């Protein structure tokens, strides 16, 4: 049960992957998990902030 | 183990009225309590036992 | 009392008052004295944690 | 199978057994409700604390005796200092509950007597001097259960309770108490009851400080007896569960 | 999975899940929700290290023994027997009967002798460990013609790598392991009685291949069980007591537990 | 209707009946029956006595006094001369059979006390001497039944089991032993206690006199007590019933 | 002839594994066999018991 | 792939992206092309290199320690505790709580003391490391019982050939690890106050199982944590300050930052 999975490739080729030890504590790092929200941080507030508006109205 | 972070509470028991008996009869009695676990009991971390201990190879 | 039948008893008897107690003790199934010897205690000892509800039957 | 003399009764974290027991007296055919919204006067938005005040508090016990002329509760105060029962209803203003009332009692098959248990609404009571009336420390004792008398008080320049058994301190015949709800422990049958009485009052809701709905009665038309060697100490214990109970209008602890 | 608890409310009825009758030799199943309200809980938690495959699976020392390269003790013996150590030994005796595969792995290492001979220099040393079932020839000596090990298993180890590991099935002419037996050898109800009746599992040697040096070597080799597809059958209490010998349940009598200092204390 | 606490056990010419008894104690959830032929080993044609061998047999009784320590008997040894169940084991080389206890003790109302009664499969017990193993005279004793020790017995070089009751002679915590097949008779409750153990071994047969496959231990958690004028002489009474016995290897008379 | 099977993981992934031996007692252990049948032990008796029941009557 | 910036002009309007009020709690969203005029770029870089498993799954030492084959330190003890190296202890602190497995390598080197025993002709060393979670035994001695890890795990390691290595799974009996913790062990308020609170985490002992040679020798070793498939929240400011103590939080004040001559140099 082999996974296929994309390499990690530079802009402007695929890598084979098998586990052996049936504890997922064993496998290896997830190091493609490029997902990213920081809308909690830099923007918490409780109404929306049009950027070309007056924040103060 | 013991561990202040994780105490558990404390079980305790009173008299509610009295016992009460007739004549001819013992006003000393006992009681026994038996322990079990639940549906919901789980264990993790297997560890070695600090009960049983040995010096020298048993013959 | 522990080299004896005895520590199973508990003894109640006819009291000329009320609400006193009977006995107490804390919930460590595995460390206090009470329950480190008993099934349950003996192999919550094999482990490091615990969870879930326990029975205590009176009889 | 099963059968009516085993019975429990479960409320919040509390659960009462009982193997010889009666048939439950559930008030005048009521059971314990909220108030509707049909039937609300007050405007603002009620606390309903549920599992915190809604289980079974256990008082002081009493002793049986011999010569035991009977005792009494008013129900609000009793339980006015206990758990958050006590405290909720000291923050606020108004208040609306009702009972499950347990009475246990318990001895061998070698001991006799019969005990009257009757929640009274609206026990009013009399003073000793016609001329006054009684103290408060007088009618209700708190955390503490209140004595009846064999032989009538006297009278004076006091306000003492007119305690007299008979009279039942409501100046009535003792034994028609028996058209409130009530319930007989009879030591040869009997080994508790159960009342389950629903909130009765002429306002929808009331201060629980400055009036008492219901009060528990335990009389012995039957005196205690048994014969030397069997067990002289005989206790009564009483135990009340709160019942739908909410609170309205919040405001600073205290009652003045 | 463990069980979810179920949310309950307030009760009032001839119902009577506490009061039951310990007599009857049954436990009672009784949940939370029984003698109080709860509310509905989603348990994730799983029985998962409990199982007695995950209990017993686990390698533990056994036994360890030594011999030398030079002077008396050439070789070493030890009749196969869990119960010289007290941990697995423990552990087994949880159950009556069991049933499991092994799995041997042996750590075999060397020590340098105090001695007042000069210019040593020694090269690796080749050791050798051999097993012989009940009824074969034994190694009266370190160079007898049995270590030829025409039939008998053997594992010749070099020191400096990975440690020897067999897989032996299970070996019993019963259908399972006794951990306790109560009667004797003979029918005459003499000899010997308890378990070390049906103990004849064989008997392990061990020797150097090489000296190696001209100078003393004491090499020291332990061994090490590990049981495989467990089964079980009839559990039993702990022991409690402290061992006292490896082939009887002989003990001294101990108190049931350690003490406190009321009915009503909270500490130990 | 019929009630829980009467129970009838016909078994050949043998009736047992009990009107005050708990639930039966069916093993470890097996019910015994004879060897199947996918399980077998030996090859020749075994012999099953049935109604001769599989009756009721009682032993001799016991007297419960305030200091009893307790009792036990090796289940295939007590019954070894005995009818013919007892001639059969003793003519053949394997048999295999299952079991039915009851264990009988009566007393008033007026009495109290609890004993536990514990089916214990390979029973192997110690010896006071740490040096050697006790003998079959110590361990077995037929015709009658073994007592427990409420001291631990001394040591020396002799043969002596440890009889510590505490200890229950196996070297373990006597409050365990609820992990096997058991009941308990309590006086106020209890009358008798059944036990029905199949054949447990780790071979399909065994020889009968070498070998002890499980055990009755008797012992009294809480005492027997009563007031001056009730009776003072309290026995137990144990009835074993062999179950589905079957025997193999015809041979000469004699164990040797 | 591989075997997938999958692995111990957390809640709220598979692994492969060979056979390279031709005797059964080589294989690695049985870890994953969580199944628990309680009743031989906990309710042995011959009638059974309603929890919510008077058990003598 | 980071956002690409998209060309504007000249503007001449009532809209005021500049402009805003940052009393509000709220980063502005301001892109270059809203205050002068830009370009279209396409941009390609990736931020591949600052997720928090590329950040944080890196070997790290956290201690080391000392034992010998002779004399008074024959095996050595260390509770496992990440906050004795500054360097990791820095990097996970950037979050309240996280929540990881480990990958543990351990680096085990030997030396040979100065001494004035001759003739001596060293075997190979194998050590023994063994971890005892929080409620068992320890080991008193260096030949006690307790090294036989019939539950207990542990690593058999020959000097000489790769590292010894192993996986361990997120334990905790909470929902994820907490780097800090405001408050105490007692619900009377006293006691010990802050993270070692938590800090229940179980022992490591490592020994020589051999002694290899006549003449003295010491061995180190030294523990190395790679946390893998972390999850980490709420994200807390940079130490700044240096660290003191390996139990709490306590520091020496320390200036904002490092100076400069006046408020329009351009130099350090
Ligand atoms: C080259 C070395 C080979 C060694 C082969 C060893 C084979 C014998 C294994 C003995 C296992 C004993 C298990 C006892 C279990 C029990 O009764 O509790
Ligand atoms: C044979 C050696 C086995 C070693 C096993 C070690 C298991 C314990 C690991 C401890 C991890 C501690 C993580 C702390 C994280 C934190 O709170 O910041």
């Amino acid at each position: 049960g082999a996974q296929v999975s994309t390499q990690k490739t530079g802009a402007h080729i695929h890598y084979t992957n098998i586990n052996y030890y049936k504890d997922a504590a064993s496998n290896s790092a997830n190091r493609q998990d490029f997902t990213q929200d920081p809308g909690k941080f830099t923007e918490p507030v409780k109404d929306i902030m049009i950027k070309s508006l007056p924040a103060l109205n | 183990t013991s561990d202040e972070y994780t105490a558990g509470g404390f079980i305790t028991c009173w008299y509610q009225t009295n016992i009460v008996v007739p004549a001819d009869a013992q006003s000393s009695c006992y009681i026994m309590c038996f322990v079990s676990a639940c549906n919901d009991f789980s264990v993790r971390l297997l560890k070695d036992t600090p009960f049983i201990s040995q010096q020298n190879f048993f013959q | 009392k522990v080299n004896s039948m005895e520590a199973y008893q508990i003894p109640v008897r006819s009291n000329e008052g009320s609400g006193t107690q009977v006995f107490g003790f804390p919930l460590q199934p595995g460390y206090s004295s009470v329950f480190s010897r008993t099934l349950l205690g003996e192999i919550l000892n094999y482990y490091t944690h615990w969870s879930g509800s326990i029975k205590l039957t009176f009889m | 199978g099963y059968s009516d003399r085993a019975r429990s009764i479960t409320l919040g974290n509390s659960t009462i057994t009982t193997q010889e027991c009666a048939n439950v007296v559930v008030g005048y055919g009521v059971w314990p409700d909220y108030l509707k919204d049909s039937e609300a006067t007050a405007e603002d938005q009620p606390t309903q604390p549920d599992v915190a005040t809604c289980r079974f508090y256990t008082l002081d016990s009493v002793q049986w005796q011999k010569t035991s002329p009977g005792w009494w509760w008013k129900l609000p105060d009793a339980l006015s200092n206990l758990g958050l029962f006590g405290q909720n209803m000291q923050y606020h203003y108004l208040g609306r509950t009702g009972y499950t009332v347990h009475v246990q009692c318990n001895a061998s098959k070698f001991h006799q007597g019969c005990l009257l248990v009757v929640c009274v609404p609206e026990a009013e009571m009399g003073c000793a001097t016609l001329d006054n009336t009684p103290s408060s420390a007088e009618l209700l004792g708190g955390d503490s259960a209140k004595e009846f008398a064999d032989k009538p008080v006297a009278s004076g320049s006091n306000k003492l309770v007119q305690r007299v058994v008979y009279n039942a301190g409501m100046g009535v015949g003792v034994g028609n108490l028996t058209i409130f709800p009530h319930q007989w422990i009879n030591l040869r049958t009997n080994n508790s009851a159960t009342i389950v009485m629903p909130y009765t009052n002429s306002v929808p809701m009331d201060n629980m400080f400055r009036h008492n709905n219901v009060t528990l009665m335990v009389i012995p038309f039957v005196p205690l007896d048994y014969c030397p060697g069997s067990t002289t100490y005989v206790p009564i214990t009483v135990t009340i569960a709160p019942m739908c109970a909410e609170y309205n209008g919040l405001r600073l602890a205290g009652h003045q | 999975r463990v069980a979810d608890t179920v949310g309950t409310g307030p009760t009032n009825s001839e119902a009577i899940p506490a009061l039951t009758a310990a007599e009857t030799g049954h436990t009672s199943q009784v949940v939370p929700g029984d003698t109080m309200q709860t509310r509905h809980v989603k348990n994730y938690h799983s029985r998962s290290e409990s199982t007695i495959e995950n209990f017993l699976c686990r390698s533990a020392c056994v036994y360890f023994t030594e011999y030398e390269n030079s002077g008396a003790k050439r070789y070493a013996e030890w009749v196969l027997t869990p119960r010289q150590a007290a941990q697995l030994r423990r552990k087994l005796e949880f159950f009556t009967y069991v049933r499991f595969d092994l799995e041997l792995t042996f750590v075999i290492t060397s020590t340098q002798q105090p001695s007042t001979t000069q210019n040593q220099d020694a090269q690796i040393l080749t050791h050798q460990i051999m097993y012989v079932p009940p009824g074969g020839p034994v190694p009266d000596k370190v160079d007898s013609y049995v270590w030829q090990t025409s039939t008998n298993p053997s594992v010749f180890w070099t020191e400096g790598n990975a440690p020897p590991r067999m897989s032996i099935p299970f070996l019993s002419i019963g259908n399972a392991y006794s951990n306790f037996y109560d009667g004797w050898s003979e029918f005459s109800r003499n000899g010997v009685y308890g378990i070390n009746t049906l103990n004849n599992m064989g008997t392990l040697y061990a020797r150097h291949v090489n000296a190696g040096s001209t100078g003393p070597i004491k090499s020291t080799i332990r061994i090490y069980f590990k049981p495989k597809h467990v089964k079980a059958w009839i559990p039993r209490p702990p022991r409690l007591c402290q061992y006292e010998k490896a082939k009887n349940v002989n003990f001294q009598p101990s108190g049931v537990t350690t003490t406190r200092q009321s009915i009503t204390t909270m500490t130990n």
